[PDB]
């Protein structure tokens, strides 16, 4: 059943998974500052800027995580490999729905 | 020590003669090219490989093409078309090109040289990395059909960069002198180059003859190159995917980029393999795209595009007032030259006639002028 050439799978994956994990934690450092922007601390002109900051930053984690996408794309996996193809699947839609996550803040600020 | 550098449109090239070999140089990210990009940000100038792998986050920011300005007039036709690729803003001053990017809390203009001569700073300082020491003299390549205005500033970049330009050689030359060609023995040889990367293709017809080169004629597309053959395959399988799931992807940027970046890796596969598979979880709406393609239908796909590089090669035979059989030699540059129907299409016109191509054709160009920079050093 299980292949030795499944781990190596496997292992690049859990790896990407990583990565996803700390994009993840830049997106969540993203909400906690854009709350404490988005209460009128400072001036209209200064906070739009500070918005802007953030929005840029915005930019950069929604580009990380298309790269992930694209080094997941690079992937072929057999039919049998049913473990990596669920992984592969699931870092895949997870990934997707930290960019909606990321599309709701861009949409919303620096306009 | 002296290196030669290709100064390419999209991608530069630094190379050292060293212990009697040329020895091509990789940067700081290990890579044997590096990207003729230079981005400006909040809070740092960026060239090579940082420059654009921001490109998505920064594009009015991000320079590339600034070969395609540099000693050019505003009004210059090639500089008002080439504009329309662009999506950072190029502007007139007193009748000269000027690229417009905020660098940061400011508004700035840079004239294509000085682009350039960031982009052969970060040359010079990658050959300082390498050889652990200061790197001064350089040849530097340029196009064959590059004006007076053009090798000169071209020339004026190198200096700008702190560069002792030995002398501005041209890229078929340069090519030439890499595959040896002006080594050989008694009568006057006639050289064809066909030089097809990303994003343009060259021809250039020379004669050499006691090592003496001369340009007799050049041809070919400003744009054209695998960019094009990518969109090719693109469109075939945004046609599939509409097929078989009867859903269209195209508005679905993240989707299309995907998809694209997918379809060049499986053209680079397509060059040594003869089939390419694609799998791509989630791509629209949620939907797997699971699919490959043949050699030979990527070669049927791009038919006429192929077929056409053969247009330029008769073009500048006709302006050499020379015939097909009267070319001694032909040698490869770029990298969609390594594509096997184009090497084939190519071998065919030229009745069979075998080609130059053992060096790295992305490559050949900065291994001439390496070769030439040591020889005048
Ligand atoms: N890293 C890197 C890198 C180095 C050089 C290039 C220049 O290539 C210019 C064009 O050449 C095409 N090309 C190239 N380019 C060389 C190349 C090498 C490694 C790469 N790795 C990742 C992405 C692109 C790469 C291109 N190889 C081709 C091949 N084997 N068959 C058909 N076309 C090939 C590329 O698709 C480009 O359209 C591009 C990227």
């Amino acid at each position: 059943g299980n292949s030795p050439q499944e781990e190596v799978e496997l292992k690049k994956l859990k790896h990407l998974e990583k990565s996803v994990e700390k994009i993840a934690d830049q997106l969540e450092e993203l909400n906690k500052e854009l709350t404490g922007i988005q209460q009128g601390f400072l001036p209209k002109d200064l906070q739009a800027e500070a918005l802007c900051k953030l929005d840029r930053r915005v930019k950069a984690t929604i580009e990380q995580f298309m790269k992930i996408l694209e080094e997941i794309d690079t992937l072929i996996l057999p039919e049998n490999f049913k473990d990596s193809r669920l992984k592969r699947k699931g870092l895949v839609k997870k990934v997707q729905a930290f960019l909606a996550e990321c599309d709701t803040v861009e949409q919303n600020i620096c306009q | 020590p002296a290196v030669g550098i290709d100064l390419g449109t999209t991608y530069s090239c630094v190379g050292v003669f060293q212990h009697g070999k040329v020895e091509i140089i990789a940067n700081d990210q290990g890579n044997r090219t590096t990207p003729s990009y230079v981005a400006f940000t909040d809070t740092e100038r960026l060239i090579g490989d940082a420059a654009k792998n921001q490109v998505a986050m920064n594009p009015t920011n991000t320079v590339f093409d600034a070969k395609r300005l540099i000693g050019r007039r505003f009004d210059d036709a090639v500089v008002q078309s080439d504009m329309k690729h662009w999506p950072f803003m190029v502007v007139n001053d007193a009748g000269r090109p000027k690229v417009q990017v905020e660098y940061k809390g400011e508004t700035k203009s840079f004239y294509p040289e000085e682009v350039s001569s960031m982009v052969l700073t970060k040359m010079k300082e990658i050959a300082e990395a390498y050889l652990g020491k200061t790197v001064t003299n350089a040849v530097v390549t340029v196009p064959a059909y590059f004006n007076d205005s053009q090798r000169q500033a071209t020339k004026d970049a190198g200096t700008i960069a702190g560069l002792n330009v030995l002398r501005i050689i041209n890229e078929p030359t340069a090519a030439a002198i890499a595959y040896g060609l002006d080594k050989k023995v008694g009568a006057e040889r006639n050289v064809l180059i066909f030089d097809l990367g990303g994003g343009t293709f060259d021809v250039s017809i020379l004669t050499i003859e006691d090592g003496i080169f001369e340009v007799k004629s050049t041809a070919g597309d400003t744009h054209l190159g695998g960019e094009d053959f990518d969109n090719r395959m693109v469109n075939h399988f945004i046609a599939e995917f509409k097929r078989k799931h009867k859903k269209d992807i195209s508005e679905n940027k993240r989707a299309v980029r995907r998809l694209r970046t997918a379809c060049e890796r499986a053209k680079r596969t397509l060059s040594s393999s003869t089939q390419a598979s694609i799998e791509i979880d989630s791509l629209y709406e949620g939907i797997d795209f699971y699919t490959s393609i043949t050699r030979a239908r990527f070669e049927e796909l791009n038919a006429d595009l192929f077929r056409g590089t053969l247009d330029p090669v008769e073009k500048a035979l006709r302006d050499a007032k020379l015939d097909k059989s009267q070319i001694h030699d032909i040698v490869l540059v770029g990298g969609s030259t390594r594509i096997p129907k184009i090497q084939k299409l190519l071998q065919d016109f030229f009745n069979g006639k075998e080609l130059n191509k053992s060096i790295n054709p992305d490559e050949a160009v900065a291994y001439g002028a390496a070769v030439q920079a040591a020889i005048l050093s």
